[PDB]
């Protein structure tokens, strides 16, 4: 890659310094380079990566949503479905891509909790990317890969992290997110956010101030999630 | 639907 | 290029789904390819060239302001300068782009007041962009450049355009903002400023309600940086 | 300083 003659320490530098100015595909190009150089990553840098390439693909799902939109109401010439299908791809390149990374070989390398619980909620938000814009013979494969991912974060989270754990907590909002918008399941999506929400209050009290700050921010999305949904 | 912040403590 | 075997008609259509889509380097790329045609430009066409390019250099030039700060506090190893260097270069790369469609050949083809004014603004404006991160054996050379752009099509717009024009005010605005922070001359700035203002208002009572309103929209903008600048 | 928007009429 182009960033295999950079040491990791400068390419984490300039991650940060792209951060700071919103330029969030250098940010995202830096951080795969720092990837490919073998090492298993920090907490911080885990971070890192996720801000660069949620950041990246959230422009170009934005992208996509306007799109499809104005395809939709001229179906009620080819350029609305070509330049649809040209964001569309470039979104789907940009998961195939963090699939790589986790795949290739962050997963297999994570060991504690924190790490392989943070890189599966990737593993299953980037195959749920990939599932809003899938339409045919695979859109089901890649929703269970997505569930598949999700359900064993959930299953490691469960046994190692305590309810308020922020990883725990933006694992079981995004699940619930799942369950609502890609699998038709608003009643476990439902389900999944109260339980979560509820089993974390009961906890607040072991937490710091600053922890409880990192925990109830999460709580509340959760929460506006199940406003908007019941 | 919100999903999570990308930064996790 | 990779426009080159795209419709024009298509290329205009895809860059209005660009904007709608706030997807600006797909637009640029798109009024580059409508440009290289080799046709010249309708208003509306002009100002889709604008807007996309303006929007993309307006990008780079936020994250070159960010980035020279960080590296001026670094200044009271290489990474900053080289990230700084690296944003720098991919502006004036643009720059360069914008300053070749204009030459090649947008304003030799433009006979009317409106298209000739808009190019040498242009001109003038993308001058003044290289101009923010010129250091040294030719920041005056293109600081030369900008203003004998400006200044030509401020001769043309005076000669052929009412003072409510807003290509004219906008030009003026932006002859005014070289002044003052390019060229070192807050004074020659606030003059401009003052009597482009005062011109354009005493020629208000001309216009429908509708010119009256864009025109007034670029006279308060005339009246922000006075309130600035004094 | 503020400039001119990028669409002018
Ligand atoms: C602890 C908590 C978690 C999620 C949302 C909220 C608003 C809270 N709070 C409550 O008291 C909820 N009963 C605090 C912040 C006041
Ligand atoms: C016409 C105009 C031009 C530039 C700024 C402003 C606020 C105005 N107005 C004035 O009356 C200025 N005396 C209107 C809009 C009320
Ligand atoms: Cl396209
Ligand atoms: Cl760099
Ligand atoms: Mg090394
Ligand atoms: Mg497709
Ligand atoms: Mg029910
Ligand atoms: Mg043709
Ligand atoms: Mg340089
Ligand atoms: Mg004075």
């Amino acid at each position: 890659g182009a960033m295999g003659s950079m040491e990791r320490a400068s390419l984490i530098q300039k991650a940060k310094l792209a951060e700071q100015a919103e330029r969030y595909e250098d940010m995202a190009a830096f951080m795969k380079g720092a990837v490919e150089k073998g090492e298993e990553l920090s907490c911080e840098e885990r971070n890192l990566l996720s801000v660069a390439y949620k950041n990246v693909v959230g422009g170009q799902r934005a992208a996509w949503r306007v799109l499809s939109s104005i395809e939709q109401k001229s179906n009620e010439g080819p350029e609305v479905r070509e330049y649809r299908e040209k964001v569309e791809t470039e979104l789907q390149g940009v998961c195939d891509t963090v699939l790589g990374l986790l795949d290739s070989h962050l997963i297999k390398e994570a060991g504690d909790a924190e790490s392989r619980v943070f890189y599966l909620k990737m593993k299953g938000d980037y195959y749920r990317y990939l599932a809003e814009v899938a339409t045919g013979d695979d859109k089901k494969r890649i929703i269970d890969s997505a569930r598949s991912a999700y359900q064993e974060a959930m299953d490691i989270s469960k046994k190692e992290m305590p309810p308020t754990n922020p990883i725990r907590l933006g694992l079981a909002l995004n699940f619930s997110v799942f369950h609502y918008e890609i699998a038709n399941s608003p009643e476990e999506a439902i389900s999944l956010a109260k339980t979560t929400f509820d089993e974390a209050m009961a906890d607040l009290h072991t937490l710091s101030e600053d922890s409880y700050k990192d925990s109830t921010l999460i709580m509340q999305l959760l929460r506006d999630n199940l406003t908007l949904w019941t | 639907s919100h999903s999570s912040p990308a930064s996790l403590q």
